[PDB]
């Protein structure tokens, strides 16, 4: 199944990596600049960069692990909620309410589309079509993903779709026959 | 033989360009020859066969330039059933009317314009012949550069933004269409309109594949989330661009949802028809409501076309024979009656006064009585006023949508009211009142405009008095796409 | 010293044809009003009335008829029914 | 037979006067044509993916690399035609498009160094060929030395190529320190599991890739492409791209790499949105190369990517070549020639091009819509066959980022069209002198390939099926 | 200086990293310092002649890697042609 | 490996944070090549083979040719501007 997340310590680890990334990026902006700049203008003329890094890190991993622990399953919806929280933190530097809402919903939609494709930049190996069973089944078996058959079982049709609209467990013809 | 026909024909074309500056006579001649050829094909068509009758393969490896008689086939297939031939007849009787529609207003660089218009018509003609997914898709987007060049060079003040939107939104939906087509071609290793109901995919692979095709159909039969390029690409196009667009492109995507989705996404489609009903009711109501506050005149007929395509989509997605038939009748009758309305607003009204704002036009009956006759006859024909073909399509599509879900059928039946409010609100403003103090009196409607109007009105009235005249093509394809186990 | 060639003979562009006399007296107020309405979106801004309209028509009404459409899919058959017979299924 | 040409050529060029340079290039042009025509029957060597190693496992010759050398010769025939033929016989185009004495020397030495990368099996052959082609690009950049921008660009390119060559050398000797070997033929499917060669092989691929112009380190190359003159930059944009990418596609050392996927996403992002608000045509034209090199960084993650690669290579090469040749042709119609080396700069200078030579705009429209990927044209099948390999192999987020990047990049491709189909006040009617027959036939050949090259797709797939499988 | 310090420590440790084969990050690092063991040099009498190192460089530049020597001749040729081609100003 | 690694790293960082003149960049490039040489020749000695010595004798020649090429490039940079800036090119 799944096992519950360490929201405490993953959020501490995320705050550590965000602090380090803010240190590195503030040093990078210091070195790549003009004007009178010294060693302690790294945190005064930084442009608020450590706040960006740490706030995004705490917000995303807190909301991700909390949503995965509240829903008790793991899919791309947790990436949607965590990206909504990250967009909230990135949109609060904009001191404006409609832009804040735009940052929230659009970053959450982009991160949910990210987390729905697998939440991986790279590939999954066995989930690929190259490294999976493909083509026809050669004789009758549970049809996997990436596989094609000629006929499907009708019990699978009734269980997956339903028993409602035009769909029935026995066809209309043989349900109405003379004997 | 067949090569000598063509280099005779290329020499024919070169000589008449050398002696006559214009092309338009030969383009009209080739259009009417194409008409006669398609009707000779309809004579030789076997209605008793479900299969594809007039097949040909292009760009095979054994014969790259020409036809293919081979054991192995990897080119592009072409062929027709009754469903294809319905839209081919509708297409081929509209191509000469759009070449005729700009017979005098395009003055500066005419030959470019008529070549672009005939080229777009030929691409959309070949769209309905195609039999692979990649052969459908190649012609399905060959239109877009020609549309971009046509809308950008010719148009009103704002033809740059309209040309950009007709490339942008169409390309953006149709790229996700290409995503799903690539997934189909790497699972099945075949793209084919013949075999493709035999293959069964997994349910969650089907529900992934179905999304990208439906997003492109939502862009091109413009349903509510993106319905939005359409008023600006209409309101700023030239005349034949508007006519070809709203008579053929929207019905082409209506054809694509039958041809591409209903055969191999059946078990997906049943899971998703409530979402389609959300989107189609929500693009009937909200677009039919947003037409009431419009200052411009071609934009009203653009939003009208949105509402009628929203009626047709809940006919195809109804899982009913009545809904499929009514969506086909709606598409064909709409492709008749709506280019006549775009001619009323863009040809008889923009050639004379060169403005399109509603506030200048009042009391057009007292100087133009037969234009006003046309305006009221076309208004009622567009509403869903019966004996017109529009009511046959709207009635059978609303009935199928009532079978599949009765509550969304109940709230979709108010489209009869909503479609009439804005149309009659426009029509009584145009016809009624004292004549406008802004408009100086011009000519009444001319012989060619009355000719185009009379053809596009008779062809709605014949379908409206007897919709059986094209059942002989469709009675297979009305049973073909039904999944009721 | 870099001038395009002496052998250009370039001249002015004309559209060609007939100058149609003006059938319509322009109205400056109607033209300004309509140019204002056509390009309304580049001056559009988010307000409270805007937010009310956006939430009511883009999220609230889709969620409402979505709830109605998903609750009522296989409910009703009315095809052949009689007095004392159910017309729903669940 | 390149060696023969170099050995013959510097002997012959030392004795010619400067009056003869252009005619010398014409000679070399025809020479390379008869190396294509009379000598390509060597494709019969490579039946059923038969691969040779030559000079003691030093060079590797398969049919992939045979196709790459055919492509490089075809492009060199086009470029050498651009130098060796006059556009017009004005006193204008003689002071604009003028070859130096030692230009064709450096061209053939660079083609040599570019071939010895794709044909390479060991790491010191790779190194020596990388520096041969790098010194040649230094000197091709610096050969028009009467120009402030080209001098500054050659200095910048020297230092930024020196760093990224020392990074390749560090990665090679770092690979040597853990394996007493030089081949990637050493790897053979089992060593990669039990050995961490990830950091080594990825640092190798990265040091090779930052010379193309991949995204964190892209701006220096965009500045070199804007600062070089208009004839030099059509050669130095294409040749290191196709040589280094044809090395890294043939050697599959970054399969399913997370770093290459990060930098490919970033490359597709920063190239698409980077060239949006840009008003110089070579800038606009170089961010196109940034995105189209991103589409190759995608195929670096792939195993068995030789169809999608080679198709999209000759696609991009023909389209690239044609879009630079069209803006060579538009110089006759602009109202303002600055900057003798780079006579057209701003993209608004081609504004009334439909009213002066409308078929040049037909040309332009065809190649721009093929850049976008419109289905009747040849760029569509390149993007299509890249997608068929991306989706087959599990790169699902990469696919959507590819699609969004192509949609964003369509804006500044169509901006060229939007400028050229516009009204202009003073249009041409009658011009006395003509464009080169020899050289406008090349542009028309390059267009007819792009438009009517979808015809031969099934022929090409069958010939592919026999010679690579 | 702050990025100098960060890049010094990072690039230094990272250059020390790739001499190691562990799954483990700092077992990769501290195997670079596991240096302390004194190599045992043995005499074997299998070599009969004064092939020193320059002799074997001359054998393998000239037989097994002769092509590298000739492409290197092209590189030396380029180092002649290029500086001349820049700095002459022909007449 | 220590001496080659640290000369390469310190040489690299002296190249990167060079803001004072241009020839410090050249000599930091050459000392980078020296550090690469040091690492490789140590590995050749430790592995008992000439092949690292082969790549080292080839990269000596390539470093020389790059110095010749690039210093002629600086001379042509200097032809039109009779000054070389302190901040850089
Ligand atoms: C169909 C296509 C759908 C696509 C639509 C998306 C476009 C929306 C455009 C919104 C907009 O107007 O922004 C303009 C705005 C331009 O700025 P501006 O000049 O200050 O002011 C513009 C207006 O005047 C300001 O006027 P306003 O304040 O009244 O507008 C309100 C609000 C309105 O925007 C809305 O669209 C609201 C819609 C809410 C309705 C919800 C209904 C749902 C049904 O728009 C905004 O101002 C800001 C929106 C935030 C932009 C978020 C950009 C990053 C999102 C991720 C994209 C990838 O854009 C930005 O500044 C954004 C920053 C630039 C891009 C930076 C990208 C950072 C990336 C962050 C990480 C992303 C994570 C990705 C996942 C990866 C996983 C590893
Ligand atoms: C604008 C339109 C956007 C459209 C985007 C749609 C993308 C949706 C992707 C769907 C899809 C790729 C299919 C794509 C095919 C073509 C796609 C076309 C291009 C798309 C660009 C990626 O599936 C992903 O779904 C994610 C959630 O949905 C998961 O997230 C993560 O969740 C948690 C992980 O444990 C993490 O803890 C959390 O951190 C993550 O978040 C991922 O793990 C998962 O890989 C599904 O592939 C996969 O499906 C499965 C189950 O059938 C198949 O199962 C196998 O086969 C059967 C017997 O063998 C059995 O039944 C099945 O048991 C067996 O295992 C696989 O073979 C595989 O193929
Ligand atoms: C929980 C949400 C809270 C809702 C609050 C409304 C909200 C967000 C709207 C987002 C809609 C979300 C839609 C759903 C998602 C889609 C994304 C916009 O607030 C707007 O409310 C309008 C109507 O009340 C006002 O228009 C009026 O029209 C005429 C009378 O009709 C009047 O004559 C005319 O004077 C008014 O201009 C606007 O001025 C105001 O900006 C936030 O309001 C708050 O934040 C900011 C703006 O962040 C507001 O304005 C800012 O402050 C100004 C000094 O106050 C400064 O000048 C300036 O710094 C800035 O303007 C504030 O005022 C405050 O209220
Ligand atoms: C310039 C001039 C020359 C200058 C020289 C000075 C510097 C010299 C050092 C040299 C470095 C040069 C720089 C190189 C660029 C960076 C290279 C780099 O990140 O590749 C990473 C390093 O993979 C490590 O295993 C990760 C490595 C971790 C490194 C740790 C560093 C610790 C520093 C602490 C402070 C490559 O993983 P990758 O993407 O394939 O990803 C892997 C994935 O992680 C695995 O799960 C899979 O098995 C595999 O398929 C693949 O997906
Ligand atoms: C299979 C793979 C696919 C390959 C695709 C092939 C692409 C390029 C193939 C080129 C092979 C070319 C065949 C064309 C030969 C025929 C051809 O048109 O003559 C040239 C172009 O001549 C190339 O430009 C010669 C260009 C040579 C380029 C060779 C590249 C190999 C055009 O002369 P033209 O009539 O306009 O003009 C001349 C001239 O202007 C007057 O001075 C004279 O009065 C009279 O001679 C007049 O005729
Ligand atoms: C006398 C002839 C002298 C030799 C002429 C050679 C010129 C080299 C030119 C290169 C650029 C021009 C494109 C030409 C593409 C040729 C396709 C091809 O044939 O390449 C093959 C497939 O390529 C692949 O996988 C993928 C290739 C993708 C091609 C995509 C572009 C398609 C449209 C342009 C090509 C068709 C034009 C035909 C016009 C009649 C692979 O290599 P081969 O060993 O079988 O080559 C044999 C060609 N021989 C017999 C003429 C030597
Ligand atoms: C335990 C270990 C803890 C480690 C701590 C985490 C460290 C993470 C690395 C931190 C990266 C910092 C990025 C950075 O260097 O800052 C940006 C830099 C400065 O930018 P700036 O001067 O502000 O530009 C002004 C723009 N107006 O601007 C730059 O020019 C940097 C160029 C890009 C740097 C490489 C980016 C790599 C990631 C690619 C983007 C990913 C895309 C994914 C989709
Ligand atoms: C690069 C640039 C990217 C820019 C991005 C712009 C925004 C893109 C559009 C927004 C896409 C948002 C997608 C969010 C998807 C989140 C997700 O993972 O959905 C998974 C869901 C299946 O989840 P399941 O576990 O089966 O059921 C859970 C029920 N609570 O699957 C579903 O239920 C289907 C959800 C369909 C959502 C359709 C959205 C329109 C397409
Ligand atoms: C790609 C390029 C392929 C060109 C194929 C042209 C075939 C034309 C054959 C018909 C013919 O005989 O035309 C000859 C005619 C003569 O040339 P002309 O300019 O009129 O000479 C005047 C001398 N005083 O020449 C012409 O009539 C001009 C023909 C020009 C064609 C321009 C096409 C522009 C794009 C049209 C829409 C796209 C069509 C493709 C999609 C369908
Ligand atoms: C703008 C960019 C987009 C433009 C894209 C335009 C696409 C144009 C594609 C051209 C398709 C050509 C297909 C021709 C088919 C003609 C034909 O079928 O018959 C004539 C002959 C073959 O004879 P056939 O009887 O078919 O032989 C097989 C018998 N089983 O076949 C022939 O001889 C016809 C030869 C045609 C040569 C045309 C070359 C290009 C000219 C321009």
């Amino acid at each position: 199944h799944f096992h519950p997340y360490n929201t405490l310590g993953l959020a501490t680890q995320s705050a550590m990596v965000g602090l380090g990334a803010g240190v590195v990026a503030a040093a990078a902006r210091n070195s790549l600049a003009t004007g009178p700049r010294n060693i302690l203008t790294t945190f005064s003329k930084s442009g608020g960069v450590v706040t960006i890094f740490t706030g995004a890190s705490i917000a995303y991993v807190f909301t991700y692990c909390s949503a995965a622990n509240l829903r008790e399953r793991k899919d791309g919806w947790n990436h949607m909620w965590a990206g909504a929280a990250t967009g909230a933190v990135l949109g609060a530097r904009t001191k404006l309410v409609p832009a804040f809402i735009g940052w929230t919903v659009l970053c959450g939609a982009a991160c949910g589309l990210f987390g729905w494709t697998g939440a991986r930049f790279n590939a999954d190996r066995k989930a690929s079509l190259e490294q999976s069973p493909k083509g026809f089944v050669q004789e009758d078996a549970h049809q996997t993903f990436w596989e094609v058959v000629h006929r499907r079982p009708l019990s699978l049709t009734v269980e997956q779709l339903g028993e409602g609209r035009g769909i029935n467990a026995v066809p209309i013809a043989t349900a109405t026959e003379a004997p | 033989f067949l090569t000598s026909i063509l280099l005779s024909s290329l020499y024919l074309f070169n000589r008449i360009l050398a002696w006559q500056g214009n092309v338009k006579h030969f383009y009209l001649f080739a259009s009417n020859l194409l008409l006669l050829f398609i009707v000779v094909l309809y004579i030789n068509f076997n209605t008793f066969s479900n299969s594809f009758q007039f097949n040909f393969e292009l760009f095979n490896s054994l014969n790259p330039f020409g036809l293919s008689n081979s054991d192995i086939s990897n080119g592009l297939l072409f062929g027709i059933d009754g469903l294809s031939l319905t839209f081919i007849l509708l297409t081929v009787l509209l191509i000469p009317l759009t070449l005729l529609g700009n017979w005098y207003n395009i003055n500066f660089n005419s030959n470019l314009y008529y070549t672009l218009v005939l080229a777009i018509g030929l691409v959309i003609l070949l769209n309905f012949w195609a039999l692979d997914y990649i052969s459908f898709y190649i012609l399905f987007e060959a239109t877009l550069p020609l549309l971009f060049i046509l809308i950008h060079i010719y148009g009103s003040s704002d033809s740059e933004r309209a040309s950009f939107y007709v490339l942008m939104f169409t390309l953006s939906g149709s790229l996700f269409m290409l995503l799903s087509i690539v997934v189909i071609s790497i699972v099945l290793n075949t793209t084919n309109f013949i075999n493709h109901n035999l293959f069964v995919l997994s349910l969650d692979l089907q529900t992934i594949i179905w999304l990208g095709l439906f997003i492109a159909i939502m862009v091109k039969t413009p349903l509510f989330p993106i319905h939005v390029w359409l008023p600006v690409v209409h309101s700023e196009s030239p005349l034949a661009g508007s006519m070809i667009l709203a008579g053929l492109i929207l019905k082409l995507a209506l054809y694509a949802i039958l041809r591409l989705l209903l055969p191999l996404l059946c078990e997906a489609q049943i899971l998703y028809t409530p979402m389609i009903y959300i989107i189609s009711l929500l693009t009937i109501i909200l677009t039919s409501l947003a037409t009431l506050r419009q200052i411009d005149l071609k934009v009203i007929i653009a939003y009208s076309s949105i509402s009628h395509m929203g009626i047709a989509i809940l006919g195809v997605c109804s899982n009913t024979s009545l809904g499929i038939y009514g969506s086909i009748v709606l598409g064909v009758a709409h492709g008749f009656v709506s280019p006549a309305l775009f001619l009323i607003v863009g040809g008889i009204l923009y050639d004379r006064y060169h403005i399109r704002i509603v506030n200048y036009y009042k009391g057009l009956t007292t100087y133009m009585p037969q234009l006003a006759t046309y305006i009221i006859i076309l208004s009622f024909a567009n509403i869903g006023t019966p004996l017109t073909g529009n009511f046959t399509g709207e009635f059978l599509s609303l009935q199928g949508g009532f079978i599949r879900n009765p509550i969304i059928g109940g709230i979709s039946c108010i489209s009869v009211l909503l479609a009439a409010i804005y149309q009659l609100k426009l029509t009584n403003k145009l016809t009624g009142g004292i004549s406008s103090i802004y408009m100086h009196r011009t000519n009444d409607v001319t012989i060619r405009e009355k000719f185009i109007m009379n053809i596009l009105i008779i062809s709605t009235l014949i379908i409206g008095i007897c919709p059986q005249i094209m059942y002989n093509l469709l009675y297979w394809t009305v049973n073909n796409y039904i999944y009721i186990i | 010293e870099l001038k395009p060639s002496s052998a250009i003979q370039r001249g002015p562009l004309n559209k060609g044809g007939w100058d149609a006399p003006h059938a319509l007296h322009n109205d400056g107020a109607i033209d300004r009003y309509a140019h204002w309405r056509t390009f309304y979106q580049e001056r559009f801004k988010y307000t409270r009335a805007t937010g009310k309209s956006t939430l009511i028509f883009l999220v609230a009404f889709p969620a409402l008829i979505g709830y109605v459409a998903y609750q009522s899919e296989g409910l009703f058959e009315f095809a052949g029914k009689r007095r004392g017979e159910s017309v729903t299924t669940r | 037979m390149l060696i023969l040409a170099i050995i013959s050529l510097i002997t012959f060029v030392s004795m010619s006067k400067l009056s003869d340079n252009r005619a010398i290039i014409r000679l070399i042009n025809i020479y390379l044509i008869l190396v294509l025509v009379l000598d390509s029957f060597l494709y019969l060597l490579f039946l059923n993916n038969q691969t040779y190693t030559v000079m003691g496992e030093l060079l590797i010759f398969n049919s992939f690399t045979f196709y790459i050398d055919m492509l490089i010769y075809f492009i060199m025939i086009v470029i050498s035609s651009l130098y060796g033929y006059n556009l017009y016989n004005n006193n204008l185009y003689k002071t604009l498009f003028e070859p130096k004495k030692e230009l064709i020397i450096l061209f053939l030495i660079n083609i040599l160094g570019a071939l010895l990368i794709v044909h390479s099996n060991d790491f010191i052959t790779l190194f020596v060929a990388i520096e041969l082609q790098s010194y040649s690009i230094y000197l091709i950049t610096a050969i028009y030395n009467s120009s402030y921008k080209a001098s500054k660009a050659s200095m910048l390119y020297f230092f930024m190529g020196g760093i990224l060559s020392i990074l390749i050398a560090y990665s090679i000797n770092t690979y040597y320190s853990v394996l007493n070997s030089y081949t990637l033929h050493s790897l053979d499917s089992l060593i990669i599991n039990t050995l961490d060669l990830n950091l080594i092989l990825i640092a190798l691929s990265l040091g090779l890739l930052f010379k193309i112009g991949i995204a964190p380190l892209h701006k220096w190359l965009i500045s070199i492409y804007e600062n070089t003159p208009i004839l030099i930059t059509i050669y130095i944009s294409l040749i290191p791209k196709i040589s280094i990418l044809s090395y890294l596609v043939l050697s599959n050392i970054s399969i399913n790499s997370l770093v290459i996927s990060i930098l490919a996403i970033l490359t597709l992002l920063v190239g698409s949105v980077g060239g949006l608000l840009q008003i110089k045509i070579k800038r606009l034209l170089a961010f196109s190369g940034l995105t189209n090199a991103g589409y190759m960084m995608l195929l670096l993650l792939l195993n068995n990517n030789e169809f999608s690669y080679l198709y999209y290579i000759t696609q991009y090469s023909i389209s690239h070549l044609a879009i630079f040749m069209i803006i060579i042709f538009s110089i006759y119609y602009i109202n303002y020639i600055n900057n003798q080396y780079n006579p057209i700069i701003y993209v608004n200078q081609l504004k009334g091009l439909i009213h002066d030579n409308a078929y040049l705009v037909l040309s332009m429209a065809i190649v721009v819509f093929s850049f976008i990927g419109i289905p009747p044209l040849l760029g569509f099948f390149g993007k299509l066959n890249i997608l068929m390999s991306i989706l087959n192999n599990g790169y699902y987020f990469i696919s959507i980022v590819l699609i969004v990047a192509s949609l964003i990049s369509a804006l500044y491709y169509l901006y060229l069209l939007n400028v050229s189909i516009q009204d202009k006040n003073n249009i041409l009617i009658n011009s006395n002198e003509t464009v080169s027959s020899v050289l406008s036939y090349i542009l028309s050949s390059l267009i007819i390939l792009i438009t009517f090259g979808f015809i031969y797709n099934s022929l090409i797939i069958d010939i592919f099926n026999v010679y690579f499988n | 200086l702050p990025l100098v310090l960060i890049s010094l420590i990072v690039l230094t440790i990272s250059g020390l990293m790739i001499y190691s084969n562990d799954s483990i990050l700092i077992n990769k690092l501290l195997e670079a310092f596991g240096n302390d063991y004194n190599t045992i040099i043995t005499q074997d009498w299998f070599n009969i002649e004064n092939t020193t190192l320059l002799t074997t460089i001359g054998n393998v530049l000239l037989t097994n890697n002769a092509f590298i020597l000739l492409v290197l001749a092209i590189v030396l040729l380029l180092g002649i042609i290029g500086p001349i081609s820049i700095t002459m100003k022909h007449k | 490996m220590f001496i080659g690694t640290i000369i390469l790293v310190l040489s690299f960082l002296g190249f990167v944070f060079n803001r004072r003149n241009i020839i410090l960049a050249f000599i930091c490039l050459e000392t980078m090549l020296l550090g690469i040489n040091l690492i490789l020749l140590r590995n050749s000695v430790l592995f008992d083979d000439i092949s690292g010595s082969l790549f080292a004798i080839v990269i000596i020649i390539l470093a020389g040719v790059e110095s010749a090429i690039g210093l002629s490039l600086l001379v042509s940079y200097y032809r039109l501007r009779g000054v070389i800036n302190s901040y850089g090119i």
